[PDB]
């Protein structure tokens, strides 16, 4: 109905909307961070993570904080309200993509671009997790269905999926029939991202823009840096389902789930932002 | 004091949710306007009219509509925003008048404000219930100003807010 406010600038990499607030937490590569907490189209606060870009922009999981992510390689959760910095670790030799929250002992997980992710106890401190299994620069880290289980996509022409443990990474299972990760008609590839046969999803389509995720469910909805983005549903696996998508003009950085909406939002570069179902698609 | 210069107020301020709270409001005022502001001001007319020109010209509203005569209505409307009319000529607000009336004010903050209205006046089958007369709003801003002429139109009349 109306489009309540609206300048053309930013180059923007990252991008959160507030799950709670109008909120529209914004990053660019220009190495900005911005929270704007967009209601009262205000900006709370702009701060220039640093001098080199911007990647990453993630919930803490709460209410109101950022959780934040230059390529400074740091983890920073700072609060907008609060002003201040929660607790502090720098980061690897990427940015950080995806952050949660947990508390059996007030306990944390990070999400990394590189290389690792490292999961830490400040209270009766032990290892809750390692995860291993990213390499460098992070388009779009996700949490999964299980929160706490995750993928991850990359510029290094993979995707990541993990399993975690309180004493790192490991299940324990077998009753199952097939698999749609991997088990009949279709099925897209591994890559290569970290090393254990969960299934590291190949983010080969000259390397994956973003990649999201289907909550109990293992369908992605990505966005690749090829025209072709790719669909495929591990929850299914089509053949024709080696989709491209295709604008007019070339590319489909991104083409995304609304958690509500049963439909894909496609963006791209002719000028344009391309409208897709999802329904009946 | 405390210059904020977020006109006519409506800013945002914070009730905030830190402690039994949850939420709270944020808020954004409004009501915050001008008629009252003011405060009548006054000058000699020659100069006046030299002067009158001179201004900020850039603001206009017009009168035209109501529920009175402006002598009531004018007195109301007067005593709303607490401001002057200059000066009278006997030429006589009764018979139709076929009256302009000029108007001076200054402020808290020390704008004066300069309007010659030219207004036709009520009487049976002469003229005004209406006006059709131009209320001609010089304040520096043209933002305040031509705000004030509706700020004035707000006044004007006496409706369902």
């Amino acid at each position: 109905m109306l489009t309540k406010f609206e300048t053309k600038s930013a180059r923007v990499k990252g991008l959160s909307f507030h799950p709670k607030r109008p909120w529209i937490l914004t990053s660019l590569h220009n190495g900005v961070i911005q929270l704007w907490d967009y209601r009262m189209c205000t900006l709370i606060d702009k701060f220039d993570e640093h001098d080199g870009p911007v990647r990453g922009i993630d919930f803490h999981k709460q209410q109101p904080l950022f959780v934040s992510g230059g390529d400074d390689y740091k983890i920073k959760v700072w609060n907008y309200k609060l002003r201040r910095c929660l607790f502090t670790l720098l980061g690897h030799l990427d940015y950080i993509r995806t952050t949660f929250f947990h508390h059996e002992y007030p306990w944390i997980l990070s999400a990394s671009d590189d290389q690792t992710i490292r999961v830490w106890n400040w209270q009766s401190r032990t290892c809750v997790c390692v995860l291993t299994g990213h390499n460098h620069y992070v388009m779009c880290a996700q949490f999964h269905p299980s929160e706490d289980l995750v993928v991850s996509a990359s510029l290094d022409q993979t995707v990541r999926v993990w399993d975690i443990s309180g004493l790192r990474k490991k299940n324990l299972s077998p009753g199952a029939v097939e698999s749609d990760v991997r088990g009949i008609t279709g099925v897209d590839l591994f890559g290569t991202t970290d090393a254990v046969v969960k299934h590291v999803l190949e983010g080969h389509d000259r390397g994956v823009n973003w990649a999201a995720f289907h909550p109990t469910m293992p369908l992605i909805v990505s966005g690749a840096d090829d025209r072709q983005v790719k669909i495929w549903r591990m929850n299914e696996s089509k053949a024709w389902e080696v989709d491209t998508c295709r604008g007019h003009y070339n590319n489909v950085s991104c083409a995304v789930f609304h958690p509500r909406q049963e439909l894909i939002l496609s963006n791209s570069e002719d000028k344009s932002i391309r409208v897709w179902d999802m329904s009946k698609r | 004091s405390t210059e904020n210069g977020i006109i006519f107020g409506n800013i945002v301020y914070d009730v905030s949710g830190a402690a039994s709270d949850r939420n709270c409001v944020v808020l954004s005022d409004i009501h915050i306007d001008i008629m009252d502001y003011i405060q009548p001001a006054t000058c000699t007319d020659a100069e006046f009219r030299q002067m009158w020109a001179e201004f900020e010209w850039e603001n206009k509203v017009t009168v035209n509509t109501n529920m009175t005569d402006l002598n009531d209505y004018l007195q109301h409307i007067l005593k709303s925003t607490n401001m002057k009319c200059l000066t009278p000529e006997k030429a006589l607000s009764g018979y139709c008048g076929f009256m302009a009336a000029n108007l001076y004010a200054r402020s808290i903050f020390g704008e004066d404000a300069l309007a010659n209205v030219s207004i036709e006046k009520p009487v049976h089958q002469g003229p005004d219930a209406a006006v059709t007369g131009h209320i001609r709003i010089r304040a520096k801003s043209q933002g305040m100003a031509l705000s004030l002429g509706d700020k004035i139109n707000l006044s004007q009349k006496k409706t369902s807010l």
